[PDB]
């Protein structure tokens, strides 16, 4: 504001609290936190086969 | 000598939720499964000949 009596700052908490929200959930949604996985396939060789 | 006109949209008495993008979980005023998890039980004959 700039108003008669000077000038000053306030930070709206609602609008900023409803930004992170929506960021800090989605990654872990998206991407799965873990999978997991035991014995596979030989990825990897030292000859021909 | 004045008039107020609004517009707006409609609601369901209790909605579903879905997974979407930004928010972690929202309602909706209608939903759907994809993912088939019931079955008969019993193998249709028809059409591939059993
Ligand atoms: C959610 O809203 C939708 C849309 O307003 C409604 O569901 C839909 O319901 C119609 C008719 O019951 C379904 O269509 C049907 O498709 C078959 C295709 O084989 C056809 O044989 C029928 O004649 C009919 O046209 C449509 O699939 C369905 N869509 C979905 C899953 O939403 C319903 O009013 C509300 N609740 C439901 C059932 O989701």
């Amino acid at each position: 504001h700039q108003n008669s009596e000077g000038t000053g700052q306030a930070a709206d908490l609602k609008s900023t609290q409803a930004a992170i929200d929506q960021i800090n959930g989605k990654l872990n949604r998206v991407i799965e936190k873990t999978n997991e996985k035991f014995h596979q396939i030989e990825k990897e060789f030292s000859e021909v086969e | 000598s004045t008039a107020t006109l609004c517009l707006g949209h409609h609601a369901v008495p209790n909605g579903t939720l879905v997974k979407t993008i930004t928010d972690d979980q929202i309602e909706v005023t209608n939903a759907t499964e994809l993912v088939q998890s019931s079955s008969t039980g019993k193998i249709c004959n028809n059409p591939h000949r059993i």
